[PDB]
């Protein structure tokens, strides 16, 4: 349980049987309820969005797996 | 006792997987080096591309 | 004028070279995952064939 | 050669008999080869990109202790 | 113009929370310091 736990969107891929069960049964079963220079400065800053959301998307996955290792632990 | 005729089994597994666990901490020491490693102290080499 | 809008083309060069960098140190922890796998395959064939030949099969 | 590794730049200053003896010589004697609301905005990115620099430049130099401290544990 | 005025608003507020960001990673590197010469 201590291996699941730091498992990252770089390395691993949750498969779907774990994205169903250890998150909606299990934690209701055992009660945890959850002009050219203006053109590149658009593209710079689309680039950082992009960046941000990627990293919060990431952010998000491993936070899922942290939550999963704490179901198996209880 | 010490009798150096034969040796037990049980001796002989003692001694055999304290081989195999001290080989099992000079593995570990590599893997942890190889996992702390940065490209600003260290080169990757073309090799380990193609086998690990 | 110009100069905010360099520093914000300095902010994506460096958000760039930052994620490279990350890339470079993911691939450096992958390879230490697959010595360790291929050490724990080896490691437990080794063990159950040891208690196998050493200590159970002299012994009954 | 654990407490050179843990010295950040705030705290201390990489003396040259370290930057020439730890840094140059010895990785290679070793085999080691390394408009008021307007205006603001502007300044305050102005700002962001050279805090940006300078922590670069605090982390190439603690990278630099941490060399050092690789160095003298080969 | 209502879509232009949040976003100044935007980068004013990113710049004080560096600022705040930055006065509390010299106070933490503060109380290191005050450490250190305790230790010594
Ligand atoms: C204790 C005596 C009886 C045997 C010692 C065996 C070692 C000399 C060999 C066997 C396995 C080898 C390891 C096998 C795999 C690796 C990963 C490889 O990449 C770098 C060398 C290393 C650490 C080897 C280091 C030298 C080892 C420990
Ligand atoms: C133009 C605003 C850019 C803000 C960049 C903030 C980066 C935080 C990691």
């Amino acid at each position: 349980v201590l291996n699941v736990h730091h498992r990252s969107p770089s390395t691993h891929t949750m498969a779907p049987w774990v994205k169903r069960c250890f998150l909606h049964k299990l934690p209701t079963f055992l009660f945890m309820k959850r002009r050219q220079d203006v053109q590149e400065a658009l593209e710079g800053v689309s680039f950082i969005a992009q960046h941000m959301k990627n990293d919060d998307e990431d952010q998000s996955v491993v936070e899922d797996w942290k939550y999963v290792a704490m179901v198996v632990d209880r | 006792p010490s009798t150096s005729l034969v040796i037990p089994l049980i001796g002989e597994y003692l001694l055999f997987t304290m081989i195999f666990v001290t080989l099992s901490i000079v593995i570990t020491v590599f893997v942890l080096n190889v996992h702390y490693r940065t490209p600003t102290t260290h080169t990757m080499p073309s090799w380990v591309k193609t086998v690990f | 004028i110009k100069e905010a809008i360099q520093s914000v083309k300095y902010i994506a060069e460096n958000m760039k070279a930052q994620n490279e960098a990350k890339e470079i140190q993911d691939d450096w922890k992958y390879v230490a995952m697959v010595i360790d796998r291929i050490f724990l395959w080896v490691f437990t064939l080794v063990c159950i064939l040891g208690t196998a030949g050493l200590f159970l099969q002299p012994l009954m």
